[PDB]
């Protein structure tokens, strides 16, 4: 991997000072599947990924960088892991009824087993 | 047989007297509730058990609310038992059971917050 596009987030288990770079140009834009069982720890492997490409900056400016991260946060986890986020419960997100297809709009509203 | 679900005292009883009655928060305080099925209708086990699953659950829920507004801990948790849960649970899309095989999913699913 080239220096500019070396993206790092762990180190090799049998040598903790070897750190193990991947291509963060081809890690994001190719889709990632991150498996593991509960209890492995697959929460933090997301929450340290998005981290490291969020304090990550080009340093030629100081503020917000461009990373755009949508998590669909369903064991209510990720608040703590970032403070300085945009969390959306159902108190607070209003997703608009007519936006729906037709199909997501029958689902809501009919029953299908009748 | 629906002097249960259906008897003058249904009527006259609170929806405070209830949940108290179903959870053992009343005159006798008890930690575990037996709900004894065995002589209710199988025409109608499955209308008694889903509302009281679900009557259950919202109480979870509601606790919840007044949780974030109290924001103490004093905490009223619930574990619910269900034997022959093949039976009030079934994997068959038949209309019999459909009641209380939501009622049981939505804590499978939401309960673990509430
Ligand atoms: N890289 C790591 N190093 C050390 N401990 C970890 C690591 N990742 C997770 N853990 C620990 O393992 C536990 C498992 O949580 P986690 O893996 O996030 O849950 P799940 O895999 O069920 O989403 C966490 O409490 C965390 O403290
Ligand atoms: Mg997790």
């Amino acid at each position: 991997i080239d220096i500019n596009d070396r993206f790092t987030f762990s180190s090799l288990s049998l040598n903790t000072k070897v750190s193990v770079p991947v291509n963060g140009n081809r890690f994001f834009n190719k889709h990632i599947a991150i498996v593991g069982s509960t209890g492995s720890g697959k929460s933090h492997t997301v929450a340290k990924i998005l981290q490291k490409a969020v304090d990550e900056k080009q340093e030629g400016y100081k503020g917000l960088n461009n990373s755009h991260i949508i998590i669909f946060d369903i064991h209510s986890e990720y608040e703590n892991a970032f403070p300085n986020s945009n969390v959306l419960n159902v108190d607070t997100l209003t997703l608009p009824y007519w936006l729906l297809n037709g199909d997501e709009l029958e689902e809501l509203f009919l029953d299908t087993e009748a | 047989r629906l002097d249960f679900i259906l008897g003058e005292g249904s009527k006259s009883v609170t929806f405070k007297e209830t949940l108290e009655t179903l959870i053992s928060y009343g005159k006798d305080k008890s930690n575990i509730t037996i709900l004894d099925v065995s002589g209710v209708p199988f025409e109608v086990l499955s209308i008694c058990v889903s509302l009281i699953s679900r009557l259950i659950f919202e109480f979870g829920y509601h606790s919840k609310k007044i949780k974030r507004k109290s924001n103490e801990n004093q905490d009223i948790p619930i574990l619910i038992v269900y034997e022959e849960a093949h039976k009030y649970a079934p994997k068959s899309d038949l209309s019999k059971y459909r009641t209380s095989k939501e009622a049981i999913e939505r804590i499978a699913k939401e309960g673990r917050k509430y």
